């Protein structure tokens, strides 16, 4: 039905089986490796540490801002337990939702904390150094029940 | 919409998550990496042993060895680098690939599996632990001749761990070639005929029927042996014809073994030429009648190893190896009529196959050259018939080897290995042996036999044996981007989230999950061709492949 | 058992010796193998020895302090761990080895300890026997006391947690069968038994792991 | 417990399942200070001390990797 | 299974051809007759093809066609339930150290190690061999 | 033949190889795409990224920033 | 799905053919050191008694029977006669065995042995592998015996019958042609 981009087939199962050139990658994120890692490790620990999971957004919010990124946390696997951070470089705008379940565990004082670090680490121009900074700060800031 | 993904996989593992899995296992793809593991450790061995042989080669006279303790290093470095590291990868790649090949979910019998590997491991420590004996190890030569071997002659105790650590690892290959026989006959995908199977399957299917003809015949060779050593028991008493009985049944196995070591790395580059170079196995049936043709020449030829005895009848043999020359011309051209107007590209496991045509075809010359008995009369025990299996056994195991591990470690990791460092891995492999093997055909010419610890200044052959010595330093240091390269790309390394990352890939292994599940399989496809993960991802170009393939 | 192995089996043939004298010697030596691990220790200790003012502190002493420390840290290790924890409570119940990984650890390096020094108090008839050399068997001995029990410590506690990682799996699915199938549109998938109740898409429902152990084969 | 991850060990709330880190890094140095010790008075042969003296660097290379990576983030 | 009885035949009448031919070009224009080693190696090498063939002729004459011998045989055609295949084991390493521990008794003459060696064996191979068969303890 | 002569081509000749293929090789640049500058438009398809740790849509809250 | 040929026994055939390769270098091993032997070539101190090689292979033969009369039990789904054929062929095998080693030690007393000749050599390298294989075989016999009693009779105990059958029919062909070569061709 789809387009199945010169490649990829729909099997038996639901599963596209999908394929690459010899010489190219099947990623294409453009950040390197080792910044890749580092939120990987933070984004992990402190969903380990504050029993919510921790979620980053950096595509297009074209709309009201607030009502795409609620739009969007709804994409988490358990979106009630969840704290979601959207950023659009385009429009240089920043937005964190919650969960009904994350409520009253710490997340209204650190929500701010982490916009601040965010703005203030993207005002030099590093993205992922500001995304790792604002998590750690939340993740820190909120406590698990 | 949108789908929820990790900035980057996980590295590791959690703790605690190999240990007890390595201990009780029964998976042919965990069994296969400890395969290959193990005999690349095994490789490393071997290779230190032959770098100190090299050092003592260069600059006549002795400077830090001694006359035995060469022997013990050419007779180990021998030892280990045959039948510890080359009959044991062949099984590591056959546990790797075979039963995603044919559309299995397991091997037929997943505990005589790890009986195997371990049987491997276990014989080879007992074999290698004869260093630590105040004797020293054996120091016969591989071979292991007639009354060389007895008790009067070589009375130490690391001949016996010798024997006793071979016939443990000969017990171990007979029972994969056993397991490998019953998984093609018996697991098989509901639609895939015995000529729908790709040349890999083929090829082991051979080489386990050559295993269990070659290997039984050495197991009562060497209880022989042991009796003899252990109890005074004549059998190989030169009273009798025990000089020529031990070298008749030696080679009667150890002939066999060296096709053993050869058919499956045959069947590696003809699965890997058809993906980067876009196009069809040229020549499918005849390629399995040149495999099967090889296998049954292969038991008849084994005397041309007793030339020099005046024992053979020779022109019986040197047909018979005249004759074997021949399908593997046949296979040559299959391979280049494969690449014959494609559209080639070349990554890392192209390069390596390409090597391994060019090497391959240089020590076969030599071979088919070695074949004549007024040659051999001469250019036997020399070396000559070093640098011929060296270019051989090389070319075939070596090139091959790493043209596979560069082809599946994605397959079986779900991670790329470097091209940068593949590139510079080819090139320096490349580069040093031929500078270390290319001279030694001139060098066994003019008369320098193989085996000699020392030589003389007034003789000649001393520039050769330093330019050889260089070139098996270039050699050594050339290990180290591969083994950086694997160590940093298990863990980091870019990742692969679809099948087949070398586009336009066969054989039915290309159609599941880059990591692949336990039990290998969530769906199949339609099997009408010896290519049905092609045809699963280019539906548009079935037509066009059962129309314009009779042209020629 | 003792009356079967007391009539079949020689033990202590005073006979081929004979009376003690200051004289003679053989090459027998290693005393009953309960006392044997002092016997590798004065083997396998290097010459170390102090000497001042017309006095002198020879080398056993260094065998005689480890066997006093030994006798010492034996019966104290109940309050020892008991401090280094800090749990005060009452138990009734045991613990499974493999769910205290630290202290199975420590036993089995303990265990390899004695282990090498008993090993190292047959250095003759090691040599003798399995063909090795004297001063190898002594170096050996004297290498792997201080790098085999650590080693076995690392293995020993990967090896405990690997354990409660398989516990856990059993836990979450079913006991594995061994049986495959193929569902027609080309899987193929296990059949395992659950031991509690499934949800409505048959799958079971994961249970909690509460110190006992659990089925690995579907016979028992 | 003074205390581990259930993530990293399941069983962590029913046995001791921790031990500090500079215990066994300064365990490892004081191995490594035995073994270059166990040379003093080096009698006749010297093909003991290179086992020694290998041994010793292998211990120091461990120690010195799990330390550093630890310091860099790369561990915990 | 025709393929494979095929094979095996193929391979069999090469073994049984080369035997022969070999056998009588020793017993003439050899220097000692018959050279009794080749040509044992020959005649069993020829009769390993034969068993194998003859029993795989001899299943395949009184079987009917299996899916992966059809073509145009579909993937739904193989739906069902396949054999027993083995989870997780540890028998194989016992196993293996039983025979090396009889190994190294045979290699250092050893006659109570060899014992020992063979007694493990037996009991790690009795070990492998009950292990989906022990019942339940019956207290 | 002059021992020094031989013991320096054994012992360099390696390393000079090793070091100009390394320089040809490693100085190559990669597949990896180039690490995108704040400066230029978000041209890569939307990203969304989250933790998978806590294992088994009434809005709590939130909060805006403009840098 | 079900495969219809049975796996366990082309496994179990395939490695019978392996072993008789070993078989083949014993038997090169013994055929060479003959034609160098010249005139009487079993030396004179060297006599073998026809009385009792003769009963101990008709024991055998007789064995085979019996295991095949066993595995007919076996595959109408009854146990008991089984371990009854199987018990049988148990003790035919054991007293082959003694009868083996009986005559063994009246060839050591007064004449050949290993050290001693070639001809002691080749004859005991020859048949102490076949009793060696024989042994193998009555261990095989126990344990199926007592995996038959440790559960329910099903189509893999059928199947393991099966397979240790002709693996018992495989050790008396050889035999067979060792005693044939040896005894009566000489
Ligand atoms: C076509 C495809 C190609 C295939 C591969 C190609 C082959 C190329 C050749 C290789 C060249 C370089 C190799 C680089 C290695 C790559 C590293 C990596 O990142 O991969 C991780 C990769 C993924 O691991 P994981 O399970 O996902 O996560 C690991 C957990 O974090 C932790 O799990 P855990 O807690 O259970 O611990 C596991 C334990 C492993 O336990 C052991 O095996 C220890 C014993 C081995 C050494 C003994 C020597 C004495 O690990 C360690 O011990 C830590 C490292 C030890 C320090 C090294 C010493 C430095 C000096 O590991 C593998 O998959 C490897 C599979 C099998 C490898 C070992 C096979 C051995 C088989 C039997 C061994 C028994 C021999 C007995 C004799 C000695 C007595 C003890
Ligand atoms: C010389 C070396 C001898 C090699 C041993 C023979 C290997 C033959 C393997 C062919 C088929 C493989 C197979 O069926 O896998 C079963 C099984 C592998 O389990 P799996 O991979 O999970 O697949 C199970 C199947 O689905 C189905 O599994 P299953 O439960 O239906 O098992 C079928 C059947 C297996 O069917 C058979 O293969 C019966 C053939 C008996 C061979 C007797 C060997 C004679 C020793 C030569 C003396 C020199 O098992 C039995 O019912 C009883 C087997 C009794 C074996 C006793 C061997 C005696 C060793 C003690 C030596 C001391 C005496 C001399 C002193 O392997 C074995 O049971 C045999 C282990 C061999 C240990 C190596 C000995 C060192
Ligand atoms: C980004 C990478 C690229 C960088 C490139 C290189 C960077 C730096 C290079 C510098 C030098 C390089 C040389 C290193 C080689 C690297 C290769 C490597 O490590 O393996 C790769 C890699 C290592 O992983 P990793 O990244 O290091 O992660 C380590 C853990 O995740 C996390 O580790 P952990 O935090 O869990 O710590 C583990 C360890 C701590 O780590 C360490 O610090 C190292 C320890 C070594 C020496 C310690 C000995 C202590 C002895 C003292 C005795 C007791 C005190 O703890 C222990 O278990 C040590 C045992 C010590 C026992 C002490 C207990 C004391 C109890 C109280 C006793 C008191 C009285 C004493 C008396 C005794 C008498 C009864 O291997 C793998 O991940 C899996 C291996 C897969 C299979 C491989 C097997 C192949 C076999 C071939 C055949
Ligand atoms: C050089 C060696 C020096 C010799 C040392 C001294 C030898 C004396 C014998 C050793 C101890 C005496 C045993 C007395 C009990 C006898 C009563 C009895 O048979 O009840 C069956 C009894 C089951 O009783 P249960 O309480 O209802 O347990 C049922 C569960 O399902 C249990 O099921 P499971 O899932 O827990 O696994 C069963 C497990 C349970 O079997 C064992 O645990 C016995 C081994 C424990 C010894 C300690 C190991 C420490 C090593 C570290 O056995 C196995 O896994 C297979 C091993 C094969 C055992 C028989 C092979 C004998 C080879 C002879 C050559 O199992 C056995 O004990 C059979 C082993 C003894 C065979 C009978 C005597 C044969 C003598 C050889 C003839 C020549
Ligand atoms: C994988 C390993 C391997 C392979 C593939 C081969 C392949 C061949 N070998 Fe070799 N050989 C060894 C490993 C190998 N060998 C080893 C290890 C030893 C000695 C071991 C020891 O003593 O320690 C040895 C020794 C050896 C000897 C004895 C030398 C001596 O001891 O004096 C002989 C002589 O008959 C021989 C012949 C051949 C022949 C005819 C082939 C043929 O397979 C090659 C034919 C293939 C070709 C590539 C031909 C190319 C085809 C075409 C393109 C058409 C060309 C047309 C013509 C020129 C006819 N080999
Ligand atoms: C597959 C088989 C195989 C392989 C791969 C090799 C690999 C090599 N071989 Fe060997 N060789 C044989 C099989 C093989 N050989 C056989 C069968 C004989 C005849 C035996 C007989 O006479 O009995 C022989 C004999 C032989 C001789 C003649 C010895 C004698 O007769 O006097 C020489 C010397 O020129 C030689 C050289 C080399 C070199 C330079 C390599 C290089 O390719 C390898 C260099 C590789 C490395 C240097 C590894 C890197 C080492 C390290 C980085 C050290 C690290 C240390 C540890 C990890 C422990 N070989
Ligand atoms: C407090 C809390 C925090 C923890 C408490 C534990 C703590 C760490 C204890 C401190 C350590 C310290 C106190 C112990 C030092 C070591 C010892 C006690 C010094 C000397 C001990 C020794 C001399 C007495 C033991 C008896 C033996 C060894 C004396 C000599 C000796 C005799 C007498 C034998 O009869 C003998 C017979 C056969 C073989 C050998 C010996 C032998 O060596
Ligand atoms: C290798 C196996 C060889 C043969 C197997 C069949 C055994 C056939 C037994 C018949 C031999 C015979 O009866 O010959 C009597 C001679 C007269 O020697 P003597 O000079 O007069 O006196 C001097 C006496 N102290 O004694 C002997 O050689 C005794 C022979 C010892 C028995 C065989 C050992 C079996 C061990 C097998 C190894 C398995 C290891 C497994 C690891 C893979
Ligand atoms: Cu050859
Ligand atoms: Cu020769």
């Amino acid at each position: 039905e789809l387009d199945l981009p010169y490649g990829s087939a729909l099997t038996s199962s639901g599963r596209i089986s999908a394929v690459t050139e010899p010489g190219e990658l099947s990623v294409h994120y453009p950040f390197p490796t080792m910044d890749l890692v580092v939120l990987d490790d933070a984004l992990k620990y402190g969903s380990r540490a504050a029993k919510a999971r921790f979620a980053v957004y950096i595509g297009p919010l074209g709309a009201d801002t607030a009502a795409t990124a609620r739009e969007i946390l709804a994409n988490v696997p358990t979106p009630e337990n969840a704290v979601l951070l959207a950023v659009s470089p385009d429009q240089r705008a920043i937005e964190v939702v919650y969960g009904a379940d994350v409520k009253g565990r710490g997340i209204e004082s650190a929500a701010p904390l982490g916009v601040s670090a965010a703005a203030a680490s993207f005002k030099e121009g590093n993205l992922i150094d500001g995304l790792i900074s604002a998590v750690r700060v939340m993740s820190a800031g909120v406590s698990p029940a | 919409e949108l789908e929820a993904r990790r900035p980057f996989p996980e590295r590791m593992g959690p703790k605690g998550n190999l240990i007890y899995k390595l201990i009780t296992t029964t998976d042919h793809k965990l069994i296969g990496i400890m395969y290959c593991v193990v005999c690349f450790a095994f490789f490393l061995v071997g290779g230190l042993m032959a770098l100190f042989m090299r050092t003592e080669l260069a600059m006549p006279g002795l400077q830090f060895l001694s006359n035995e303790q060469f022997n013990q290093l050419f007779t180990m470095h021998g030892t280990v680098m045959l039948l510890f590291y080359a009959t044991p990868i062949v099984f590591g790649f056959a546990n790797l690939v075979l039963p995603l090949q044919i559309g299995a979910p397991d091997v037929a019998f997943p505990r005589l599996n790890a009986l195997s590997f371990w049987l491997f491991l276990f014989g080879a420590l007992i074999a290698i632990a004869g260093f630590i004996t105040p004797g020293g190890a054996a120091d016969f030569g591989w071979t292991a001749y007639s009354p060389l071997t007895d008790a009067i002659h070589s009375p130490g105790a690391g001949g016996d761990l010798w024997i006793m650590g071979l016939a443990v690892g000969g017990l171990g290959t007979i029972l994969g070639g056993v397991n490998m026989i019953t998984t093609v006959v018996c697991m098989r995908a509901p639609g895939m005929t015995m000529f729908r199977m790709p040349i890999f399957t083929w090829n082991i299917l051979v080489t386990s029927i050559l295993v269990l003809i070659a290997f039984p015949i050495l197991t009562a060779a060497l209880f022989g042996l042991a009796a003899d050593r252990h109890l005074g028991a004549h059998i190989y008493d030169p009273a009798n014809g025990g000089v020529l009985l031990w070298q008749h049944l030696f080679w009667f196995f150890g002939h066999p073994e060296v096709y053993i070591i050869a058919l499956p790395f045959f069947g590696i580059v003809s699965e890997i030429f058809p993906v980067f170079s876009r196009k069809p196995i040229f020549g499918y049936t005849t390629l399995i009648y040149a495999t099967l043709a090889i296998a049954a020449l292969s038991v008849a030829v084994w005397a041309h190893h007793m030339y020099a005895t005046g024992a053979v009848l020779l022109p019986f043999f040197s047909f018979m190896t005249f004759l074997i020359a021949v399908p593997t011309g046949i296979k040559f051209f299959n391979w280049i009529g494969t690449m014959w107007k494609g559209q080639l590209t070349f990554e890392t496991p192209m390069l390596f196959s390409v090597g391994f045509l060019i090497t391959f075809l240089l020590g076969g010359l030599s071979g088919v050259l070695l074949a004549s008995p007024p040659l051999d009369f001469h250019v036997t025990d020399s070396y000559f018939v070093i640098a011929h299996f060296h270019y051989v056994l090389f070319g075939t195991i070596v090139f091959a080897t790493y043209a596979g591990i560069y082809f599946w470690f994605p397959k079986m990791t779900g991670r790329l290995l470097d091209e940068r460092l593949g590139k510079l891995h080819f090139w320096l492999t490349f580069i040093g042996f031929h500078t270390t093997f290319l001279v030694q055909h001139w060098l066994g010419d003019e008369g320098m036999p193989r085996r000699y610890a020392d030589y003389l200044p007034t003789d000649g052959f001393t520039t050769l044996n330093v330019i050889s010595t260089v070139g098996a330093f270039i050699l050594g240091v050339s290990m180290l981007p591969f083994v950086w390269n694997v160590f940093k790309s298990w863990r980091y390394g870019e990742p692969v989230t679809v099948d087949d990352p070398w586009g336009y890939g066969n054989s039915l292994e290309w159609a599941t999950s880059c990591p692949p599940p336990r039990h290998n399989f969530t769906e199949l496809p339609r099997i009408r061709s010896e290519r049905p993960a092609f045809e699963l991802h280019y539906p548009h170009m079935v037509e066009r492949m059962r129309a314009e393939a009779h042209v020629g | 058992v003792l009356g079967l192995m007391g009539g079949l089996l020689q033990i202590n043939p005073i006979w081929n010796l004979g009376p003690y004298k200051p004289s003679q010697v053989s090459a027998g030596s290693q005393p009953d193998f309960y006392m044997m691990w002092t016997e590798g220790l004065a083997r396998i200790w290097p010459p170390w020895e102090f000497y001042f003012w017309h006095h002198t502190i020879p080398a056993p002493v260094w065998v005689a302090v480890i066997m006093g420390l030994v006798f010492v840290l034996l019966p104290a290790y109940p309050f020892l761990e008991k401090r280094f924890t800090g749990d005060y409570a009452h138990h009734n119940l045991l613990q499974r080895p493999r769910d205290v990984p630290v202290r199975t650890a420590i036993g089995a390096m303990a265990i390899a300890f004695y282990m090498v020094l008993t090993l190292a108090a047959m250095n003759d008839i090691i040599a003798l026997k399995f063909h090795i050399s004297l001063n190898a068997t002594t170096w050996i001995g004297r290498i792997g006391m201080v790098i085999l029990p650590p080693f076995v410590y690392f293995i020993t506690y990967r090896w405990c947690i690997g354990l409660q990682r398989s516990d856990r799996s059993v836990l979450e699915h079913g006991v594995e069968t061994g049986i495959i199938k193929r569902l027609p549109h080309g899987a193929y998938i296990e059949l395992h038994q659950p031991l509690g109740p499934v949800d409505e898409h048959g799958h079971p429902i994961p249970l909690q792991y509460q110190g006992a152990p659990l089925p690995k084969r579907m016979n028992k | 417990h003074t205390g581990v991850d259930v993530e990293d060990v399941p069983s962590a709330e029913w046995g001791w399942s921790h031990m500090p880190i500079g215990v066994m890094h300064i365990g490892g140095l004081l191995s490594a200070a035995f073994l270059l010790v166990m040379m003093r008075g080096n009698h006749v042969g010297h093909v003991e001390d290179w086992f020694l003296i290998g041994f010793a660097a292998v211990i120091v290379a461990l120690v010195g990797r799990n330390w550093w990576l630890r310091r860099r983030g790369w561990i915990r | 299974m025709h393929i494979e009885a095929r094979l095996f035949e193929i391979l069999t009448a090469f073994f049984a051809l080369a035997a022969v031919v070999y056998a009588v070009l020793t017993a003439m224009f050899a220097t000692g007759g018959v050279e009794w080693a080749g040509t044992t190696a020959l005649v069993l090498t020829t009769g390993l093809t034969l068993i194998t063939g003859t029993f795989f002729r001899f299943v395949a004459r009184r079987l009917d066609t299996r899916p992966e011998d059809y073509e145009d045989a579909e993937i739904s055609d193989g739906a069902g339930e396949l054999g027993f295949f083995a989870p997780h084991s540890w028998w194989p390493i016992l196993i293996s150290l039983s025979f090396s521990t009889a190994a190294v008794g045979a290699a250092l003459w050893l006659p109570w190690l060899i014992a020992a060696g063979v007694a493990f064996v037996i009991t790690s191979v009795c070990g492998l061999v009950f292990e989906y068969y022990w019942g339940p303890e019956k207290h | 033949m002059s021992t020094a002569l031989t013991h320096g081509l054994i012992g360099g000749v390696p390393l000079v190889l090793f070091a100009v293929l390394a320089l040809i090789f490693l100085t190559r640049k990669g597949p990896h795409p180039d690490t995108y500058k704040m400066s230029d438009p978000w041209t890569h398809a939307p990203i969304l990224w989250a933790a998978e740790e806590p294992r088994e849509v009434v809005i709590g809250g939130g909060a805006s920033g403009k840098w | 799905s079900l495969n219809r040929p049975n796996m366990v026994s082309v496994g179990t055939i395939v490695w019978l053919s392996s072993e008789l390769m070993f078989f083949a270098g014993l038997f090169a091993m013994y055929f060479t050191a003959r034609a160098q032997a010249g005139g009487a070539w079993p030396p004179e101190p060297t006599e073998l008694n026809l009385a009792l090689a003769v009963p101990v292979t008709l024991v055998l033969i007789a064995s085979s029977f019996t295991c095949q009369m066993g595995v007919f039990a076996a595959e109408r789904g009854d146990v008991f006669g089984l371990r009854r054929w199987y018990v049988i062929t148990f003790l035919m095998g054991l007293f082959f065995v003694l009868g083996q080693g009986y005559e063994y030690i009246h060839l050591v007393e007064h004449g050949t042995t290993i050290p001693g000749s070639a001809y002691g050599s080749v004859f005991y390298l020859a048949t102490g592998f076949h009793g060696l294989h024989v042994i193998g075989g009555l261990v095989a016999f126990v344990l199926l015996l007592a995996r038959t009693k440790m559960s329910k009779f099903t189509p893999a105990q059928a199947t393991a019958a099966i397979v240790v059958s002709y693996y018992w029919h495989f050790v008396d062909i050889v035999w067979i042609a060792l005693f044939a070569t040896i005894y009566f061709v000489r």
